[PDB]
RNA sequence: AGAACUGGCGAUGCGGGAUGAACCGAACGUAGAGUUAAGGUGCCGGAAUACACGCUCAUCAGACCAAAAGGUGUUAGUUCAUCUAGACAGCCGGACGGUGGCCAUGGAAGUCGGAAUCCGCUAAGGAGUGUGUAACAACUCACCGGCCGAAUGAACUA
RNA sequence: AGCGAAACCACAGCCAAGGGACGGGCUUGGCAGAAUCAGCGGGGGCUUGUGGCAGUCAAGCGGCGACAUUGCUCAUACCGAAGCAGAAUUCGGUAAGCGUCUACUGAU
């Protein structure tokens, strides 16, 4: 006695299990023998809706179905684990989010796409904010004044809490609108991102940073080559 | 639910008639003890059967008497037009009185009051909830009718909500032979 | 007070500067409180305590052992 | 399982120096000087490298493990409020009757003064523990800042401030006024 | 309660049961010596504040049947789930398309309400568990992923 | 001043509890003044708060079955919650405060 009493509240989607890895750990050595080509992306942040669009924007590409950790033990990490020649040596190379790709595109091609492929997103932790805003010394507004405070809609009352504590920002409540009595200034170029930071950017929807897959190793089930074409 | 009360009490009643006269003529401990654990046993069955229509007397009671004591006998001056098309604030203008001034279109769900003096004589302004029925708006239509006042009709003609003044005057035909 | 004078006070104006605070922390207290009720509370107030408490727990399980039924199926 | 002995490691920064004896533990640093007494508590303390110091207890049960934890907090705290000090913020704010907070030196004792509030006639005077020093925040709408070496002082003497302001038996919800600590950070921040 | 059977008392001292019908041992001439029955060995009270193993903080403990159950009290076990493909927990990210699913209707966009609760890709995501708005929006879990680094979680027995 | 009885008299006649049914003698604790004397007159390991009959279901106990289940039959003060805006108020807890020959005492 004298534990933490569990907590949960009953929704319909249940723990995958074991047997969902099974299937994972299977279906890797299964691309090894279909596809021609095969690379491991570093994709360290991503979006939901954008992997769609990059998932879908091919049929033949595949991204391989699978966890970090399980992949390079599907892929092997030893000559004696291996599912193909030189392949243990592409595994240990690759960390983090589950970023690989299994196709039968030329090599030309997945560097084209990769690179001329771009999109916006939010300034998350760690990154360093490319410009800087100040918000109005007065009565805020959802956007924050980036685009015209007329048009802008007055912010709601009950995110008031989550910006004077979570955000810690002296902020207050004046006839249902939050009022800060200075400009603060949310971040500056330089900075190195605090999660306080991305937070009060992410609240304001500023998508003040750009997103790419970065690709580092290739690797073929034949030529069996180790080149990294790296693209940052 | 009242008369379900009503009911309550006059088993309740019956039920220290029955019991009692039986009780007083006991003579055992058991005999007693048993019967007035009967006695008060259908009270509880009474009681807990009317849970019912007790939560809704409580919800009734928790916001009937937060209603605003509005007086129809005295002077009053009924604001009615189109939902919240500046009536709204027009209220917290004459007098000292608060209302949501955020212009949706159905801005208020019940009425208002804001009194006001003029020639020494007290005046209060009541604001409608809102007339395109809807239940909400079933309660502005017996305030017109049965409270003595002269109801201003709000419009817009160049600045506010840009509405067509024809559905108005259409929607006005309406109320036209009521009020 | 017309109809929503307090409702009216919750928005445009906070409950409090820190009201979470108090409501979270007593909220974490109330699992420690109840344990220290079960001991204490002597007399009827135990005995109710005891049959309230076990009605609780019945109730809740029920509430588990139906919603599994409609997950599953 | 009646662990035979359990272990926690303190690590000490560089900027900071600690002596332990029989349990009265003092920790000196750039901010100053602290004290504690852990004589009731019964661990048993060991200098490994100068950096970091073992706590450990033999034939600990249950309930007296779960205490050999808190002296590594407790110790912790001291290393950190005299390398990062405690800085802990309140406002105090009104709806009508504006709250005046001052400080007087009545027998030297630097009470804090609290009048106006909601308009009580009463003067509410509040403590100050020693180590704790008060400083009204400038260019922030009712603020004031309290700043210290020692966590429980500190701390306490802010609830204290909060604890006092309590509306009495008033509607909470229609009712603000009071001080409440807005942030909880630390003097040198970085 | 009542029919009957067998034992103790009924005529009975002795030691213990702090006193005590019917409880435990023991069936008596007056004496000296030694061992015991039941009871005890901190004092009253004659005898070890003996040893060994565990067990409990009780705000009249413990030594004196209304108790089925309650308790984030304590201690040892029983049956299952996960685990170096990274067990628990703590932070961060993802948390999607049809879709603002169909209907009441100023409005229910997952979260005032009524029947389904379908589907594609996914790394996993409920026509959505709660917070939240006038309705949006925003936060969160259940569901996975990233940093951490081994045992952890669920129900029961005593 | 001088004279001078009667009734009655096993013995004593202090408290809390255990003394099985008799506590006044037994037991556990505390008491008691040697001695004397006037008044007020004083005496002469039960229990509570939630029904009878009938019926479905089941956490479990091993065929029985808890709760859910269907039919009729304080005025005071201090704290916590209440759409408690104010006043007044209910609810819950705490204080149970606050209200509709010998006992004693004078005297040596």
């Amino acid at each position: 006695r004298s534990k933490r009493s569990k907590l949960v509240t009953l929704a319909q989607t249940d723990k995958k299990g074991r047997e969902n890895k099974e299937r994972i750990f299977d279906e890797v050595r299964e691309a090894l023998d279909t596809y021609r080509y095969v690379w491991v992306l570093h994709l360290d942040d991503v979006r939901t809706p954008v992997l769609q669009e990059i998932r879908t924007s091919w049929a033949g590409s595949k991204l391989i179905m699978g966890k970090r950790k399980v992949l390079q033990k599907a892929l092997g990490e030893k000559r004696e684990e291996e599912y193909k020649e030189n392949l243990y040596q592409l595994s240990k190379l690759c960390s983090g989010v589950t970023g690989l790709l299994f196709t039968d595109e030329d090599v030309n091609t997945v560097k084209e796409y990769f690179k001329s492929y771009v999109r916006s997103d939010y300034s998350r932790p760690n990154t360093k904010a490319p410009l800087t805003f100040t918000i109005p010394e007065g009565i805020v507004y959802s956007r924050g004044g980036q685009i015209p405070a007329e048009e802008d809609v007055p912010m709601i009352h009950s995110l008031e809490p989550t910006m004077r504590n979570k955000f810690e920002i002296p902020t207050k409540i004046k006839a249902g609108k939050i009022t800060i009595d200075s400009p603060y200034l949310v971040c500056t170029e330089g900075e190195k991102l605090d999660v306080r930071q991305a937070l009060i950017l992410k609240q304001f929807g500023i998508a003040a940073s750009e997103f790419k897959v970065k690709v580092s190793a290739y690797y073929d089930n034949d030529s069996s080559t180790v080149e990294s074409t790296n693209i940052n | 639910s009242l008369a379900a009360i009503s009911r309550a009490k006059s088993l309740v009643e019956q039920v220290a008639r029955d019991y009692v006269r039986l009780l007083k003529f006991g003579q055992s401990l058991f005999q007693c003890k048993q019967l007035k654990r009967a006695a008060l046993g259908r009270m509880a069955t009474i009681v807990k059967k009317l849970r019912d229509p007790l939560a809704y007397l409580e919800q009734v009671r928790q916001h009937i008497g937060r209603l605003p004591s509005i007086d129809p006998n005295t002077r009053t001056l009924l604001i009615c037009g189109y939902p919240n098309v500046g009536k709204s604030s027009f209220l917290r203008c004459i007098t000292k009185s608060d209302v949501d001034v955020q212009p949706y279109a159905f801005t208020t769900k019940s009425l208002y009051v804001g009194h006001f003096d003029y020639k020494y004589l007290r005046f209060q302004a009541i604001d409608t909830p809102g007339i395109l029925m809807n239940n909400i708006e079933m309660q502005s239509i017996y305030a017109i009718a049965h409270l003595r006042s002269c109801v201003l009709y709000f419009m817009d003609l160049s600045e506010q909500c840009g509405f067509t003044i024809e559905a108005q005057v259409k929607l006005f035909h309406s109320i036209k032979p009521l009020f | 007070p017309q109809n929503d004078y307090i409702e009216r006070h919750i928005k445009q104006h906070g409950k409090r500067l820190d009201h979470e605070e108090r409501k979270r922390k007593r909220e974490a207290r109330e699992s420690h409180k109840i344990s220290e009720r079960a001991q204490k509370l002597t007399g009827w107030k135990g005995k109710q305590f005891a049959k309230k408490r076990y009605a609780e727990k019945v109730s809740m399980r029920k509430k588990i052992k139906a919603h599994e039924q409609s997950k599953v199926k | 399982m009646k662990y035979i002995q359990t272990e926690q490691q303190i690590e000490v920064p560089e900027g900071v120096t600690v002596s332990i004896k029989s349990r009265i533990v003092k920790v000196v640093g750039p901010r100053g000087t602290l004290t504690k007494n852990l004589k009731h508590i019964d661990v048993t303390f060991t200098k490994v490298n100068n950096q970091l110091i073992k706590v450990a207890v033999h034939n600990g049960g249950r309930k007296h493990v779960a205490a050999l934890r808190t002296v590594k907090s407790l110790v912790d705290n001291m290393i950190t409020g005299v390398t990062k000090g405690y800085k802990y913020k309140m406002r105090y704010v009104y709806a009508h009757f504006p709250i005046n907070v001052n400080i007087v030196e009545k027998d030297g004792a630097k009470f804090i003064e609290v009048r106006n509030f909601l308009g009580d006639k009463k003067i509410r005077n509040v403590p100050v523990r020693d180590g704790v020093t008060i400083e009204f925040s400038t260019n922030v709408k009712d603020e004031i800042v309290l700043s210290g070496n020692s966590v429980e002082d500190v701390s306490q003497n802010a609830a204290d401030l909060q604890q006092i302001c309590r509306v009495r038996n008033k509607d909470i919800r229609k009712f603000l006024d009071g001080i409440y600590v807005s942030h909880k950070g630390f003097i040198t921040e970085d």
